[PDB]
RNA sequence: UCGAAUCGCCACCUACAAGACUGGAGCUUGCUCGGCGCCAAGUAUAUUCAUGAUCACAAGACA
RNA sequence: GAUCCUUCGAUGUCGGCUCUUCCUAACCUAGCGGCUAAGGGUUGGAUUGUU
RNA sequence: AGAAAAAUCCGUAAGC
RNA sequence: GGCCAGAACCAGCCCUUGCAUUAUCCUGUGGGAAAUCCGGCGGGGUGCAAUGGUGUUGGCGA
RNA sequence: UUAGGGAUAUGUGGCGUCAAAACUUAUGGGCUCAUUCUCGAUACGUGAAAAGGGUGUUGGUGCACCGGCCCCGAAAAUGGAUGACGCUUAAGCCCAAUUAGUGAUUGCCCAUUAUUCCUUUGGUAAGGGCGAGAAAGUGUAGCCCUUCCGAUGUA
């Protein structure tokens, strides 16, 4: 929330509203430790990044095993203060930051910063929803790094049986967003359609000689 | 899906020859076979991986049989070989060709423009 | 490694198999069926007027080759379940009251068990009724268990 | 990739000697790197067999074996390897490759894969072409069938190394970074 | 770490026959400070 | 106060799923039949640019 | 037992009382057909400075 | 400078 | 102001095919349609060499 | 193996992030799935034996044995350690390359080391001289100029 000071001194200099440049990611069928080290190294280059969806990262292995691994972490705490201890996050976004942070020099003011130019989601919220086109990593991908055969795990499933009451509230919420979004994109055919039969049509109308560079070029 | 098999042709993803097309006359192993082209001078007898290989839709069944299979003619219509034209035309341009794209398009657009408001 | 391994059935006449995304439907007289084998990573390939359906692996170890003899055993049930249907029996003092999708046991030597909708169930000594075998088989196993 | 290792022939000698006047003269057949490793098996073999040290032995010559024109064949490879409580091993495969050299650098990867021996401890006795209707095994007769052919399933196929990008738009070849 | 040499990364150069190219160019680094302090036309153009 | 660093924008991207998957058929089961934007509101017939004097934060902006 | 590495301008020594925590090769309690299981329990007195 | 906000009225990313 | 910058030139330094061997080879003319393979006859790709100077143009400095 | 500083190139060790280097290289071959200390994964050095089994192979022949990887055998006291995160179409293990069957030569990263350039200091030192400048000289603000080699260190 912004302060009056903010507010009056934004209001007395008359500037247009801002935004800085952010990449928003699309989590989803991604491999986790990847997806970590290719966006730590990002941040670090001094990138502003969101990540959406976090509740559908990938594992190797089974639901059982990971489960396993998890419970072990869990099984770590201070004897003298747990208060003190160890925190052990249990949503699938705090499970992502907490990667990153583990791959970032989080002791430093160099470190501090590159981790708090990120923001993590479950879902996409609607403040994100129309922002723009969203990204993926191509060399972080789960359909080209895990051979089919093998088993894998879903972050949400592990995190939902560790923890994590919110799983079916995010369920409902996206399945409400996809509709919503659904609708709209039945809606607009029309007009996407007449874009496209306007560009096809003028093609009869431009100069010929400008037909023939496009056609040369490969636009045609 | 197109399979592999004696007689395919086949384009090269990287290296030297990438982007060139070929006919398969060997298969060696699950992992190399042997290619050649007679029409390009680049392409004589050699091995290949079947990681650096995309199968075609055109099989024949050697200079003699590829000449009335009629293939290469087949690919030169397609659309892939268009856009590998286009990327070498678009690869080796000048300052001036650029421009010309730049006002072919820009010229096209405002036709749509114009296009889509009377319609 | 085999380059291919193949293994092809017969299809009845009247009964339809449809693949798509390794998803299985087979159609007949009494209803349909749906398998999911997403979980094997096989080539499911069907051809209507030659009545036939067959699954291939291609480079595969033993493995894949010992999950295509489950797969045709899995569809030849399907066929089975859809053409003619599954009827078990099981007979046994202990009052076993059918009800309607309700099984109560009482005086053994009370036990209450729920019935699945797709199982019908009916007393002549009691009659199981289903559409797949691995339902029927199911609450044939569910009851001796409880009855133990 | 091309071979690793290369065909060599070393002919040799011991050096004449009023005892030994005329002595014999021998011929010897080795994959190697190259030819300091050649000639160094080569008196290798000469002293474990024939009783004659490098130092008062004589080269006559030393020379790399052309091969064949590049065709698909079924090779067999006998080779032996030592491991200690194995003692020495003897076995032979089959092997389908375009040359000789590739065959034998076949062999060589698949016996550091599934015995862990090296190079100085494994040895070659012979290796030839045989017809296709010599293969025993089905793995490899699998390959000469006259209607073989098959698809290009579970394809990880990457970019040029100009074009990779480590952002890109969700459906859409537009790179964001890079 | 050495603090005489720097090292930079470019977008869209991603291949060292690439970076061959930029030898011998230059940089700037653009940043302010505090307070007005003199600038190379500080007579002529006050508008810098 | 305050001058400052940042230099693509859009009611055509800003919906979704699958890679043993990609338009429709056939049986012969592997064969056959993003958009704009980069100096005339648009590819032609036009029109002001200095002396800010040979590099210097772009002396200019928030399309 | 062996040893002699630290400490001789000093690190307070047995038993009991009091109080907290951890382990398992499971005495009781709990499930199976000997196996699993460390969650909760495991007493009060005569003689003896005792353990 | 980054909202798990929004995109005659009211009610409908619709007809409204 | 040799105070700060740019370009130019000298010197130095760093970088940037030949001839040998070509043969277990190449090419025509019983076995497994053809090919892979084995005997008869005829024709022929890897070791060396090829900081220092000497002015010029701007900025700041009345 | 060590005077005060630049540039170039290396040794040991490395090239997913921490952290410089393959923005996760290859147009190389095989093997491996590991459910509560436990799949592996930088020697010296800090994790294990007899016996028994799964997946890929090898002698023998008309079934037996005999090796690669993995599992069982394998039980302690504060919560914890391939350094951490993590990795399985490896970022693991055994071999092999350098931009790839296209055709001569070195993929790249990091030292108080090597080569080279500038400056100091000392010699078992070596030569020359006697418009502002020169002293017949161990040692200075060194009489002046050129040249080569060494330079750490407790008692
Ligand atoms: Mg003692
Ligand atoms: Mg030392
Ligand atoms: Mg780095
Ligand atoms: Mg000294
Ligand atoms: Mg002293
Ligand atoms: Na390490």
């Amino acid at each position: 929330f912004p302060s009056r000071k903010d507010a009056f001194r934004a209001q007395r200099k008359g500037a247009k509203k801002h935004r800085p440049e952010i990449i928003v990611i699309d989590l989803k069928d991604h491999v986790l430790g990847r997806a970590a080290a290719v966006v730590a190294k990002q941040l670090l280059l001094g990138k502003k990044i969101t990540v959406v969806r976090c509740e559908q990262l990938n594992i190797a292995g089974t639901e059982i095993r990971n489960k396993i691994k998890y419970l072990q972490y869990l099984r770590k705490r201070k004897l003298t203060n747990p208060t003190k201890g160890p925190f052990h996050h249990r949503a699938p976004s705090d499970v992502f930051v907490r990667t990153v942070r583990s791959m970032l020099p989080r002791y430093t003011k160099r470190g501090m910063k590159a981790l708090n130019s990120l923001v993590a989601y479950e879902g996409i919220p609607p403040n994100v929803v129309r922002t723009g086109g969203r990204v993926v990593i191509p060399r972080a991908q789960r359909h080209v790094c895990y051979r089919s055969e093998r088993p894998y795990t879903v972050l949400g499933n592990m995190c939902k049986h560790v923890g994590w009451k919110y799983s079916d509230v995010v369920a409902n919420l996206e399945k409400a967003r996809v509709e919503k979004a659904s609708r709209h994109h039945e809606k607009q055919a029309k007009l996407r359609d007449a874009w496209k039969s306007a560009r096809k049509e003028a093609l009869a109308k431009m100069p010929k000689h400008n037909v023939e560079v496009l056609k040369k070029f490969g636009y045609a | 899906s197109h399979y592999i098999c004696a007689g395919r042709l086949v384009r090269i993803l990287r290296g030297p020859r990438q982007d060139r097309v070929g006919v398969i006359v060997d298969i060696v192993d699950a992992n190399r076979v042997l290619v050649e082209n007679p029409e390009d001078a680049k392409m004589w007898r050699h091995v290949q991986n079947l990681k650096n290989v995309e199968p075609l839709k055109y099989c024949v069944s050697l200079k003699d049989a590829l000449a009335s299979s009629k293939a290469l003619e087949k690919y030169a219509k397609t659309r892939t070989a268009a856009r590998v034209e286009a990327k070498k035309a678009c690869a080796v341009s000048t300052d001036f060709e650029r421009y010309q794209l730049r006002v072919a398009r820009r010229s096209r657009a405002h036709w749509a423009r114009k296009v889509f408001d009377e319609k | 490694v085999k380059v291919k391994s193949l293994c092809t059935l017969q299809i009845p006449e009247g009964v339809t198999v449809d693949v798509k995304g390794r998803k299985v439907t087979v159609t007949g007289k009494r209803g349909t069926l749906t398998k999911d084998l997403t979980h094997l990573q096989l080539d499911l390939r069907v051809d209507k007027k030659n009545r036939t359906f067959t699954v291939i692996r291609w480079f595969g170890s033993k493995i894949p080759i010992a999950c295509l003899n489950t797969t045709k055993a899995h569809v030849q049930n399907m066929i089975t379940g859809v053409t003619k249907g599954y009827r078990f029996k099981v007979r046994c003092p202990i009052n076993v009251s059918v009800d309607g999708q309700n099984i109560e046991v009482r005086n053994f030597l009370v036990r209450r068990q729920l019935v699945p909708n797709t199982v019908k169930v009916s007393q002549t000594e009691i009659v199981f009724d289903g559409n797949d075998l691995e339902q029927v088989s199911r609450e044939a196993a569910v009851l001796h268990q409880m009855c133990l | 990739v091309k071979p690793h290792l290369r065909h060599y022939q070393v002919v040799g000698r011991e050096s004449p000697s009023e005892k030994n006047p005329e002595p014999t003269v021998y011929k010897f057949e080795v994959f190697a790197p190259n030819f300091v490793v050649a000639k160094s098996r080569f008196w290798r073999m000469m002293r474990v067999k024939n009783k004659v040290k490098a130092t008062h032995g004589d080269v006559l010559s030393c020379k790399v074996v052309k091969d064949a024109k590049l065709v698909a064949r079924n090779y067999l490879v006998d080779i032996a390897y030592y491991s200690q409580r194995c003692g020495y091993t003897r076995m032979v495969k089959e092997f389908r490759d375009v040359s000789k050299t590739g065959a034998v650098s076949q062999a060589y990867h698949d016996l550091a894969s599934r015995h862990r021996a090296r190079y100085h401890n494994i040895e070659v006795l012979n290796v030839k072409s045989i017809p296709d209707h010599e293969v025993k095994h089905l793995s490899i007769a699998q390959y000469h069938a006259p209607n073989l052919s098959f698809p290009l399933l579970q394809r990880r196929t990457k970019a040029t190394r100009k074009d990779r990008a480590i952002f890109v738009k969700k459906n859409t070849k537009r790179a964001v970074v890079a | 770490q050495t603090k005489q040499t720097a090292l930079v990364r470019v977008e869209n150069v991603n291949t060292r026959e690439d970076a061959t190219w930029y030898v011998g160019k230059r940089v700037c680094y653009v940043y302010h400070g505090k307070k007005v302090k003199r600038c190379v036309r500080w007579s002529k153009a006050p508008a810098r």
